[PDB]
């Protein structure tokens, strides 16, 4: 009858996300204030309970899913459109009612539903079929509850908002475009890419790399972080000519790949290279350059159109 | 740190320049697995102008 | 529930493959060096997650997938996008979700999709039934297990990259071009293709077959092959002219076919004709010359400029 | 002969793959031109 769908804990904090952070200003108020501080929501002040981003894919909406998720200390419930909600027949309406349910049991809990607009009808097969039912039966569950008391939170995404109907749209709270990063956030998404590994830590160049990269994702920037960090790794395939680069003065001789007319130029396979005498070559700007190279102009101006389009008449709109 | 920002373009320009160089020579082994001498030697001797233009 | 793959071994080597060595180094790196040296997935290093390969029908993907799951040397899921289409109406995706936990399960393991164009076709106003679920749910059990820990590689094959789109497009990782084989290739495959026929000599009739041979695929060049290989059995069935060629240190008179004006040409059919007694016509460049008089192109040169032009756009690399 | 020293060649070419892997431009130079001139030879 319930079917218990995953609360399992990424673990993705605050500080992994980068950019317009008012988002994550309502985020907090909409969930963690309420916890902290329940005294205040009393009276004819009631808690923000609907919450749903927009914009192109790749922005890290589910990132931020996931943040939220990390930072919540509350049940995080996620499910799709596919998943969980269908039958021979008529079922599935039940399951919604059953999760629903589910729902209010555990305060607070949150619903995740990444593509909201995959569950909507307004003339085709499921109009007459399932789909309207289903409409039907999202817009009655998120009536009555938002009326009154409530510890559930319900969580949307989508890149598509248009082709959501307008039902959904008025009987819902709040939503926000999430734009692509812009130079400052790439810059700061660079840095945090980096990690741990040493060499080039240049902070005069972070400004660089966010420059030359525009208009790219979040998923196009990790894409080519790990394109550049194959790059010593090929270097090591391609590698014949290692040299011993630490002293005796450390635990042990440890060998790098070096230019092959060197007097310590010994050749071989870097399969014969043990990882306790393991040495890579430093990540340059040449590296990263490369890893762009590779990349090419990603994000269609289509999207632009219709989300700017969307932007401009709705936008920071609640909906 | 020391970086005026207009390197970027000679050193991606000149990272192509290698690029195509090695290709070429990936070209001339081809070649020489076909036994078709001309084409490696033109092959070569492209990849060392195009070395010796930097 | 389950619905049965096959994960057996195709046994085709790398060495059976010719050409973009370069996408078959990163096959290696994304299976191999994982299978080999795991612990250097420490930190910020983190496997790749996604490839799609494109290009023309007919150019060896299909052979691709089969020397990746000889190479892989761990479970290989193959499907195509016929399956797991519909029952009902009501219920597909389920099965999809059933797929994914059962390869999340078995780690490392490869899923590769053919006809990722299929599914996800698309085109919209009919999408918004099933299909448009299915759509979601791809992109939603993408985002499932991607992160941390990942013992899954995903491979698609198109032919129709522009028609896929954007949502999946900078989601879903890596997108490799697989163009039709050039004057070397075709040569290599040739060279491959032999059997124990002795046939005609030297590389120099290669070259020449190579060069000639155009504008065609693994698949056509399989099929002249094919065609020539049969060419002998086509010239014995015809001719029922046949002579003798060997001396009597054998078994007995060794008879091949010739015209009906030939010196020693005796006319019974092969019906009467022993085992031993036989002498197949020698594979000539007549053979091949027939095959490509039978052999026309396949594919029309916009296809080409089509497929041109995404590579233009997003090339040797995912976005 | 004709084999070996197309060994050679090949050897010679990944050493100049080698020191361009490592912007060693000189090296790569006389490694390519020793290649060349020993393919000549042939
Ligand atoms: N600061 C950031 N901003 C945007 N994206 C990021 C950031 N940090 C990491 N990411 C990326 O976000 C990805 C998570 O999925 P993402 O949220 O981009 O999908 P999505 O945009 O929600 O699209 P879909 O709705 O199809 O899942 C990770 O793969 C990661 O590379
Ligand atoms: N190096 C090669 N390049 C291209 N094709 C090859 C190569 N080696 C073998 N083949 C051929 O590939 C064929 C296997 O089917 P193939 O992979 O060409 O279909 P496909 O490209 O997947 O097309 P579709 O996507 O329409 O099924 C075999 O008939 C085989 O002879």
């Amino acid at each position: 009858l319930s079917s218990a769908i995953l609360s399992e804990k990424p673990n993705v904090k605050w500080e992994d996300v980068a950019g317009l952070e008012g988002a994550k200003e309502a985020l907090k108020e909409a969930v963690i204030l309420p916890v902290k501080f329940p005294h205040l929501f009393k009276g004819n002040r009631k808690p923000t309970s609907g919450i749903l981003l927009y914009g192109p894919p790749g922005t890290g909406k589910s990132y931020l899913a996931k943040a939220v998720a990390t930072e919540a200390n509350s049940t995080f419930f996620s499910v799709s459109s596919s998943d969980l909600v269908s039958k021979w027949m008529g079922e599935s309406e039940k399951l919604v009612k059953q999760l629903f349910a589910m729902a209010r049991e555990n305060k607070p809990s949150i619903i995740f539903i990444d593509q909201v607009d995959a569950l909507t009808g307004t003339r085709g097969e499921g109009e007459s079929e399932a789909s309207r039912r289903i409409k039907t039966e999202l817009l009655v569950q998120m009536n009555g509850v938002g009326n009154d008391s409530q510890g559930v939170l319900v969580l949307g995404a989508t890149n598509i908002p248009w082709q959501l109907d307008s039902a959904i749209r008025r009987r819902f709270e709040r939503r926000i475009y999430i734009p692509l990063p812009d130079l400052a956030a790439r810059t700061t998404m660079f840095e945090i890419n980096v990690g741990d590994t040493p060499c080039v830590l240049t902070k005069e160049d972070y400004r660089t790399l966010g420059a030359m990269t525009e208009g790219y994702s979040g998923s196009d920037i990790a894409v080519v972080v790990k394109d550049a960090l194959m790059q010593p790794i090929r270097k090591i395939q391609s590698a014949t000519h290692f040299k011993d680069v630490s002293t005796e003065d450390d635990e042990t001789r440890k060998l790098t790949p070096c230019s092959p007319g060197d007097d310590g130029a010994i050749e071989m396979s870097w399969t014969d290279i043990e990882a306790d005498e393991l040495k890579e070559p430093d990540l340059t700007i040449k590296d990263f350059l490369k890893a762009i190279k590779s990349t090419r102009p990603t994000v269609n101006e289509d999207d632009l159109l219709k989300q700017e389009q969307f932007t401009r008449d709705f936008g920071q709109e609640g909906n | 740190k020391s970086y005026t920002k207009d390197e970027l373009t000679k050193i991606m320009d000149r990272a192509s320049k290698i690029e195509q160089i090695q290709k070429l020579a990936k070209y001339a082994i081809s070649a020489l697995n076909y036994e078709d001498l001309p084409t490696a030697k033109d092959e070569l001797t492209k990849a060392l102008d195009l070395l010796n233009s930097i």
